[PDB]
Order: structure tokens, then sequence, then C-alpha cells
DNA sequence: CGGTGCAACAAAT
DNA sequence: TGATAAGCAATGCTTTTTTGGC
DNA sequence: GGCCAAAAAAGCATT
DNA sequence: GCTTATCAATTTGTTGCACC
């Protein structure tokens, strides 16, 4: 699986990137995707996707093992909508 | 936010890194990204999320516009399953 | 550079 | 597991975004 | 950085 | 219109990656 740290060693060997200046950027990359999602906003990245908020009110649910019906509280969750572009890159794909 | 208003804002913060190089990094780690799917690898960053690839049988389908039967192929398509870290910063309730 | 502890993971249930 | 919510086959027209030069 | 027009990508219809 | 995904709770085994 693709990591940070190779994320980070790729943009070291690419860019010349220090090691120091990669990590940090890296990270600071996924943490503004979670603080726009986090101030309810849409992130749409072109030739990749979009990461969405869709509110969800409580529903029916229940304990998978025992059968416990218990309620899923309603909740504002995350999606991916990924694009065209990104879908025919992979749909020819095979799991490595 | 679009992907260049992220780039706008990554680059106002990382002042010691020149925009042009954070604009390069973007773009560099989304094609990493994208890349390391369409080898059908997946992508874990805790806290953030993980991406896989989600098989869809051959089926025949439809062109919603006229109706007509198309006969479909398998494939693999991409999916986004947010972490921890993120299912509760964007939950509100 | 490399070693380790463990919450965040996946998957079964 | 099971009630409920989300996503999509084809594709032409419209709209948004990106690209590259000044 | 902005401004511009052309291209690329997405958005819409409905998906 | 039909297909796929969301999610509930707990246990068990794996791993990204912070820290040393």
């Amino acid at each position: 699986a693709l990591t940070k740290a190779e994320m980070s060693e790729y943009l070291f060997d690419k860019l010349g990137l220090s090691k120091r200046d990669a990590k940090e950027l890296v990270e600071l990359f996924f943490e503004e995707i979670r603080r726009a999602l986090e101030n309810g906003e849409q992130v749409k990245l072109s030739g990749f996707g979009n990461f969405d908020l869709r509110d969800k009110n409580q529903r029916p649910g229940r304990n998978p093992k025992t059968g416990e019906d218990i309620p899923i509280t309603a909740r504002r969750v995350v999606t991916f909508r990924p694009g065209q572009k990104l879908k025919s890159r992979v749909e020819n794909a095979s799991p490595k | 936010m679009t992907k260049s208003e992220l780039i706008e804002r990554l680059a106002t913060q990382q002042s010691h890194i020149p925009a042009k190089t954070v604009e390069d990094a973007v773009k560099e780690m989304l094609e990493h990204m994208a890349s390391t799917l369409a080898q059908g690898e997946r992508i874990e960053i805790r806290g953030f999320g993980s991406f896989s690839l989600h098989y869809r049988a051959p089926r025949t389908g439809r062109n919603p516009k006229t109706g007509d039967k198309v006969e479909l192929e398998g494939k693999y398509v991409p999916h986004f399953k947010p972490g921890k870290e993120l299912r509760d910063r964007a939950n509100i309730y």
C-alpha cells in the first residue's frame, strides 16, 4: 500500500525536495483536505475526484454479531466520487 | 475548495518552499496516488483514509437515454474509506 | 539511518 | 443482517477549471 | 500575483 | 430500474508511522 513515507521519498527523488520539506508537505496536504471537509467545504481535485460531505439521518441498525436492533445515529460523513479520468485509468487494473 | 485553491493555501503556509514547488508537489502526489490505484495497489494514510479497488461484475446495462442494451465488461472502480480522525472531525453531529 | 510500541487499520463475526 | 441511501450504463450540450503566454 | 483565450475536465440531463 | 454501499457491535490479526 502507498504510504506517506513512500509519497515523501517520491517527492525527494522526482523534485529534489529535502526529505524534511517533502515529509511536511505530504502531511500538510492531507491535513488541508481534512480542514476543508472539517469546515463543511467540498474538495474538488480535478483529474482525480471529489471529497463530498453528506448528512445522514438516523436509520435502523443492529449488532451484526448478536442482532440487537440498535439505531445508526444521524451523522455527517465524507464520501469520495472518483472522476472520469481516474475511473478510466483503473477500470482494467487488477489487484496486485 | 479546488486543486488550485488547495495549492494556494499550502503555498501560503509553506513560505519556506517556493509556490512553484508546492504546485509541482501536489500534482506529483495526486499522480502517485492515481498511478498506485491503476497498478491495482491500495493507499492507506492513517488518520485520513484508505483507497482500494472494488470489482464490478460484467453485466447487460442500458443507455439510460434510449433504453438500448449495452454489454459491459467486468471492471474495477476506485473506492475511498475515510479514516477515524477524518470521520470524527467531519461529523458535526 | 534503523528498532519498537501501538492506535488505526482489515476482516470476520 | 437488513432498512435505507447512494451510484450508474450512453452521450451531447453546458459550465467550470486548468493551462500557458504576456 | 493577474488577465486572457484556448483546451481540458467536469457537470448536467438522468447518472 | 437495478446494482452497490452504508452501518450498527466485538473480537482477532495486521500495519502505518510516531517516536526513540
